[PDB]
């Protein structure tokens, strides 16, 4: 095919492949210079205005690549390796945005805004274009095959003390805001807080903790943040301070539970 | 036979893994029972390898023996629900670990069953090293409980981490062990002892306990990681 | 019989509750009654042992600190001079005891310490970076924590929870009323801060243990302002807590290759090689 | 369980929310 | 140097600089001047104070002297051609410069940036040390021979700050609720998503653990939003903040994993060299 040819000496040709690779520096960049807060602010629109011309140069090296190697038809394909499908991604997303931005700009923000996340996957793309870069990545990927087997065992073990913890702490984990109110029923009205120098009154509140085991989700979630270091301490004083199902608070009540915290630690 | 015994044990892993706080009453009412079923059925293969085998080929697995172990021990649970109503501890859990067989079929078997043979061989070393750091952090709650015993009643209330009894000690000298909260514990040690103006002298207690109670673990755990692990690799290779 | 004091003495010292003021459980009776016998039975043992040595006593390390611990635990039981209540303190290090009685154990001991000989060097060069932090901290933090929000004219803090402040745009201003004065405790109850070259080498030596490093950071952004303050903790931590994990893992792992190619090591994997091939051949 | 805006000790863990803020309040 | 030709001053002089004397004098005068930076002290007397700006003018006097004595006898070349050298000329230029602005004063006091340079001074010890100067050595070629995977890390902050940038950007800061919502929200003016060097910042610190389980609480959905973002309804923050935080947690704690084994393995021979074998530190102690 003439016209193929034509493509594949723009592929090939080193100003073609240097190129990109700014425009992909200059992106990445232009995603970071835009501001959060104010959708309307001065700095956004200009923004915008440049994420037309990343399409533009992103759609172009798309398209004759699709000319240069077909779709399915071959050993070697577009759709084949991976690195074209994340550029698919890329520029697929940025151009149905283009397309519903345009019907009614104020009805449909949601939708709007989810797909303009999917440009943070344009600093991606730099690792297929510099080849010292893949061999790092492949490094990565291969640390993370070796370790998969123990990996296996990791969640499996997680996932025992999951359901343990969730079998001993399941609806343990409400306390009322007035800690004298043990259950539901009673944790309604005004009750007085007595700091100093003042008395002032709230309402009652039957909540529960923020971290609790009532499902194998939330359990492995509350594991996490426990394995991690963070806030452990105070799960283990809400686990030692659980007295029954659907019932408040009571100071001291189990301090045997804090075993199970031990034993967490020495294995995970 | 040995498929279809894995295959009740994964219906069996989904069954404790469902319970959640509010669960549907019919959901209740189904676990109830099916956690008799699975009992009589894991407690039928018990038997019938007992027979088919005998009694003397059974008790030398090793294997046999830990399901035989969850077996007791689930009784233990289903009768004690009746003595003592209120928890339960869900041991029934343990079996999942059965699950872990299915690396026979696929080539990372060898790799990891000497993993458990390097550690179950060197089982002497590993129950001194941690019993050797079980003292470390007893002589550690000992100190606490001299310097620091008698003055944590502030008038804002008594700490959780305290120095007052033994098990409070323990957990006070883990939790800084693990480095959470070590800054504030050591600033309750030092306003315990005059404040700023004459209890800054304390806080050595604390820099000594995490400075070594850092590096102590790394080195203890460390060193039976690397090494049963550095032994798995060349018992795997020589037998390749 | 010795073990077995030991244990006792360790579960008599495990079962003491320690009580505010002067205050003292009913069991503390009983429980300091047994301090004689155990004290004159370890004595008993220490000089029938030394007769027998001669005074190879003091030569062996585990006897030396078995030594200590008698004459402490002897210099203070008989009479009550001053407070002493220091020499009590000693007794801590009597569960130790267990480790010089079994010889198993010492052999464990003697492993752990020779991988932490190499993380001497590691540890010299840590001080130095705490050392050239905390200079650099005493010089631009001093004092900076000593100014909160008080009632203008009266020496009175605005709030119930005093924050520091700023006479400038950049720091925390006072709001309308208050006025940013010379003095204030400091956050922390003045224990976080650079005032001494003690103060900055505690201060910055927790920051390299990642604990509450944030908090201050974030008063010291409301004392000063936020343009500057990141250069100078986050170089700290990268420096501090990463790079020196990066050293010690290294160091440590050198030691462990070192350690497994001995040959008394060497004999031992071989024995499991062997072993398991018997295994495999009789299955 | 200390209410919100009331003075805080962060060793306590007895604030009902989160933890003991920075400033010292829950 | 050893020019051979001037015997009569040059060589005096030149047997001089290089003599056990002068280097344990430098070394005794970089120690003591490490003592008058650690005297510091807050509430000191004006006199203190007068004594303590007098010693650094005494010592960077000597200092100064030090390198003028030194490019007598090696040459004007010859002591710009060792970064050791260098690092002293710098140092000297800092601390003259230092003292000159303050002395005069009545100007701009934006200027303690040069102050740093009289903490400079420790460094020179580590020439000292044998051992130690080996060790970093070592390591920190290693990171020079290691660029892309310190760009990797780069890339998972620069991607996650950008996705906390768009899905977390409009939580409200701005309103401080006293007694009631949460104050307690840990989105704070100090640890916002607001622009992307805060956003980076949050990232490093929840990278050192400090709480980041509350700041993934103070992330979900219900939050207020702010006064310019165009909503007017507690609509803002998102349930995504599960995965967020989450992956990054996991994310990161592997990249710097592979950063750390990376540069040990790159070393694996300096940290299981045996002295009996011959490596190169001996060969180094040869050409010396
Ligand atoms: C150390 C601080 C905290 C550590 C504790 C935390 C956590 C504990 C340690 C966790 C680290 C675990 C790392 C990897 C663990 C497992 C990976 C794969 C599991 C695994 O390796 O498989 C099993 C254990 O199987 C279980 O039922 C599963 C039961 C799990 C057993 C692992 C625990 C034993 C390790 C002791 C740890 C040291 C204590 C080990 O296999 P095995 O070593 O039991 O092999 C026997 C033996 O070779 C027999 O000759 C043979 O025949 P039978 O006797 O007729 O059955 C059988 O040979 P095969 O191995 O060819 O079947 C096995 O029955
Ligand atoms: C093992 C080996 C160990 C290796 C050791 C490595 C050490 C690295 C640590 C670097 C030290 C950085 C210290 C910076 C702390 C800043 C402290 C501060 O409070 O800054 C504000 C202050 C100005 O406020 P003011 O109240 O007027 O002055 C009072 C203080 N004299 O103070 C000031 O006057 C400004 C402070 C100047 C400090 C930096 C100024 C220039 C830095 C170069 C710029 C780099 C790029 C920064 C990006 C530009 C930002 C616009
Ligand atoms: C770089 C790509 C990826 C890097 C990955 C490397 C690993 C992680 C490295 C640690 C990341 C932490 C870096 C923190 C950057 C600065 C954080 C900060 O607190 O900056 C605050 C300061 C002013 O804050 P802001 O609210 O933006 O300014 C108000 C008016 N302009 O903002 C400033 O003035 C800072 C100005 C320059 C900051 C950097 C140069
Ligand atoms: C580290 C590598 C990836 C390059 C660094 C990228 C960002 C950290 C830099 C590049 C350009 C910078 C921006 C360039 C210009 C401005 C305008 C400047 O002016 C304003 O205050 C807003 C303008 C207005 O008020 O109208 C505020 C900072 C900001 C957004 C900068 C914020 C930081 C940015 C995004
Ligand atoms: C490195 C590893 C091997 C050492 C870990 C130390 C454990 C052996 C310690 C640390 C915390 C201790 C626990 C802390 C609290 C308690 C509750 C307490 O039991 C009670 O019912 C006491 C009642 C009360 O204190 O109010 C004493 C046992 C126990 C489980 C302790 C048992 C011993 C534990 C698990
Ligand atoms: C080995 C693995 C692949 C097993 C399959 C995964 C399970 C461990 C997880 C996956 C999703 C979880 C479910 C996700 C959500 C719920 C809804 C939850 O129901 C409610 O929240 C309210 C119920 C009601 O009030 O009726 C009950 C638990 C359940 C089924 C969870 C039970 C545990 C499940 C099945
Ligand atoms: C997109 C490429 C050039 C990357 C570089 C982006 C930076 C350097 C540029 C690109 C667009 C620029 C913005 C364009 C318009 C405005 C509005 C004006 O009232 C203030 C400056 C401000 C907010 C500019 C700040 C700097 C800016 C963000
Ligand atoms: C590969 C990576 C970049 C893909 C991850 C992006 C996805 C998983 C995340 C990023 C941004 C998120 C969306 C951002 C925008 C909205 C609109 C909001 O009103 C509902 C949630 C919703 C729909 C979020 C759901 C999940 C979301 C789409
Ligand atoms: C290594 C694998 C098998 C993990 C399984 C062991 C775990 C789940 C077991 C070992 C010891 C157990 C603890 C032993 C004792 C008690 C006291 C009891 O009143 C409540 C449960 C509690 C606190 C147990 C919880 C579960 C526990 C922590
Ligand atoms: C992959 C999972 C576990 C998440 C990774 C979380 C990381 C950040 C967690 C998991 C294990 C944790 C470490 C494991 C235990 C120790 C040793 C102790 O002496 C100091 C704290 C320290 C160093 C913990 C700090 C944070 C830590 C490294
Ligand atoms: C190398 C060794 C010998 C020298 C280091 C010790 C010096 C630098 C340290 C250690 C003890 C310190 C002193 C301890 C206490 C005080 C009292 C205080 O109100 C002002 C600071 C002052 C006066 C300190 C100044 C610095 C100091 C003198
Ligand atoms: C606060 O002070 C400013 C001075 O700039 C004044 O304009 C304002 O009215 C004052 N507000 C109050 C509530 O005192
Ligand atoms: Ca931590
Ligand atoms: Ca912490």
């Amino acid at each position: 095919n003439p016209l193929r040819r034509l493509c594949h000496y723009i592929l090939n040709l080193r100003y073609f492949e240097m190129c990109i690779l700014m425009v992909i520096a200059m992106s990445s960049i232009a995603l970071a210079a835009e501001d959060p807060v104010q959708p309307n602010a001065p700095r956004n629109n200009v923004l915008r205005y440049f994420d037309y011309v990343f399409t533009g140069v992103f759609t172009f090296e798309m398209v004759i690549k699709m000319i240069d190697l077909g779709l399915v038809l071959h050993q070697g394909a577009y759709f084949r390796d991976l690195w074209n499908i994340l550029d698919f991604i890329v520029v697929s997303g940025a151009l149905v945005a283009f397309a519903f931005t345009g019907n009614s700009k104020g009805k449909d923000i949601n939708t709007i805004k989810s797909l303009r996340v999917l440009r943070v996957l344009r600093p991606l793309k730099t690792i297929k274009r510099l080849p010292k870069l893949k061999a790092v990545f492949d490094c990565v990927v291969n640390s993370l095959k070796n370790v998969f087997n123990i990996l296996i065992v990791y969640m499996l073990f997680m996932f025992i003390f999951a359901v343990v913890a969730v079998q001993l702490f399941k609806g343990k984990f409400f306390h009322c805001t007035d800690e004298s109110k043990e259950f539901e029923k009673d944790c309604r009205g005004k009750y007085l807080l007595y700091e100093k120098n003042e008395v002032k009154a709230r309402d009652r509140e039957w909540k529960k903790y923020e971290f609790h085991y009532d499902n194998v989700l939330w359990a492995l979630l509350t594991l996490f943040t426990v394995s991690t270091g963070e806030g452990w301490p105070q799960v283990l004083k809400h686990s030692v301070d659980a007295t029954f199902e659907n019932q408040g608070p009571s100071p001291g009540y189990r301090m045997e539970m804090s075993i199970f915290y031990v034993v967490y630690f020495v294995v995970f | 036979f040995y498929w279809t015994v894995l295959s009740l044990v994964a219906l069996n892993t989904l069954c404790v893994a469902i319970v959640h706080y509010n669960q549907p009453e019919w959901l209740s009412d189904f676990l109830y029972y099916a956690e008799f079923i699975f009992l009589g059925l894991f407690m039928s293969e018990m038997f019938i390898k007992m027979y088919g085998l005998g009694t003397r080929p059974y008790f030398h697995s090793s294997f046999n023996c830990f399901d035989c172990g969850v077996i007791i021990g689930s009784i233990f649970e289903v009768i004690w629900a009746v003595i003592k109503p209120g928890t339960s501890f869900g041991i029934s859990v343990l079996r999942a670990l059965r699950l872990l067989r299915i690396f026979k079929v696929t080539k990372y078997w060898a790799s990891l069953r000497n993993l458990v043979v390097s550690l179950l061989n060197s089982m002497k070393s590993i129950i001194s090293l941690l019993f050797l750091l079980f003292l470390f952090i007893v002589v550690f709650a000992l100190l606490g409980m001299q310097l620091f015993g008698g003055q944590f009643n502030f008038d804002e209330g008594t700490p959780p981490t305290n120095f007052d009894t033994f098990p409070a000690a323990i957990m006070t000298v883990f939790q800084i062990l693990t480095g959470e909260d070590w800054n504030e514990v050591m600033y309750d040690g030092i306003k315990s002892q005059g404040g700023v103006q004459g209890g800054m002298v304390f806080s050595i207690y604390f820099i000594v306990l995490t400075l070594f109670g850092n590096y102590t673990l790394l080195n203890v755990f460390l060193a039976i990681a690397v090494d049963n692990l550095a032994n798995a690799q060349e018992l795997t290779k020589d037998e390749q | 019989m010795i073990l077995a004091t030991i244990i006792a003495n360790c579960i008599v010292l495990a079962l003491e509750q320690h009580l505010p003021d002067d205050d003292k459980t009913p069991m503390s009776e009983r429980l300091d009654d047994t301090e004689p016998y155990f004290i004159g039975i370890f004595c008993f043992e220490a000089g029938i042992k030394i007769i027998a040595l001669g005074f190879s006593y003091l030569r062996n390390g585990w006897n030396v600190m078995d030594f200590v611990v008698v004459l402490t635990g002897i210099l203070a039981t008989v009479g009550t001079e001053f407070d002493l209540r220091t020499l009590r303190a000693v007794r801590v290090l009597r569960p130790l005891k267990l480790v010089s009685g079994i010889p198993s154990l010492q052999v464990v001991l003697k492993s752990i310490m020779k991988a932490m000989i190499p993380l001497l060097q590691i540890g010299l060069l840590l001080f130095f970076a705490i050392l050239i932090f905390a200079i650099i901290g005493l010089e631009f933090y001093m004092g900076k924590f000593h100014t909160t929000c008080f009632e203008e004219g009266t020496d009175d803090i605005q709030g119930e929870s005093p924050a520091p402040c700023g006479t400038e745009e950049p720091a925390r201003t006072c709001p309308n009323g208050t006025k940013c004065q010379p003095y204030w405790e400091g956050p922390n109850n003045g224990i976080t801060q650079f005032d001494n070259i003690l103060f900055a080498v505690l201060t910055v030596f927790q920051c390299i243990t990642m604990e509450g490093w944030t908090d201050l950071l974030y008063n010291s952004n409301d004392a000063s302002g936020n343009t500057w303050n990141w250069l100078y903790f986050i170089p700290l931590i990268i420096i501090g807590s990463f790079f020196m994990l990066n050293l010690v893992l290294g160091v440590l792992s050198g030691e462990f290759a070192k350690e497994r190619e001995r040959v008394e090591n060497r004999r031992a994997f071989l024995k499991l090689r062997r072993q398991q091939q018997i295994e495999r051949e009789l299955n | 369980c200390k209410g919100k805006g009331a003075p805080c000790r962060k060793t306590m863990y007895d604030c009902c929310s989160g933890s003991c803020g920075r400033r010292g309040k829950c | 140097h050893m020019p051979q030709n001037k015997q009569s001053f040059q060589y005096r002089m030149w047997q001089f600089v290089v003599s056990p004397p002068f280097e344990y004098t430098i070394m005794a005068m970089i120690a003591l001047n490490t003592i008058v930076l650690m005297m510091k002290f807050y509430g000191a007397s004006v006199a203190y104070e007068n004594a303590l700006r007098v010693f650094n003018i005494v010592f960077t006097s000597l200092f100064s002297l030090e390198c003028v004595l030194k490019v007598m006898a090696f040459g004007i070349l010859n002591y710009f051609r060792d970064a050791w050298n260098i690092f002293d000329f710098v140092t000297v230029l800092g601390s003259i410069t230092d003292i000159l602005v303050t002395e005069f004063g009545n100007n701009f006091i934006n200027l303690s940036f040069l102050r740093l340079f009289r903490a400079a001074r420790l460094i020179k010890l580590l020439r000292q040390g044998y051992t130690i100067r080996i060790l970093l050595w070592t390591f920190v070629q290693s990171f020079k021979a290691l660029p892309y995977v310190c760009l990797l890390i780069a890339m998972l902050f620069f991607i996650y700050a950008i996705i906390g940038m768009q899905v977390f950007g409009n939580i409200g800061i701005d309103v401080e609720d006293e007694d009631s919502d949460e104050d307690e929200f840990q989105i704070t003016e100090h640890n916002n998503f607001r622009t992307f060097f805060q956003a980076l910042m949050l990232l490093f610190r929840s990278a050192t653990g400090e709480a980041w389980h509350n700041i993934m609480l103070s992330c979900l959905s219900g939050k207020p939003c702010d006064k310019n973002s165009g909503i007017l309804t507690r609509e803002c923050g998102n349930e995504f903040a599960y995965f967020y935080f989450v992956s990054f947690i996991f994310l990161c704690s592997f990249l710097m994993l592979n950063l750390f084994v990376a540069v040990i393995m790159d070393n694996f021979e300096y940290l299981t060299r045996d002295s009996s074998i011959l490596g190169p530190h001996h060969l180094d102690e040869y050409v010396r």
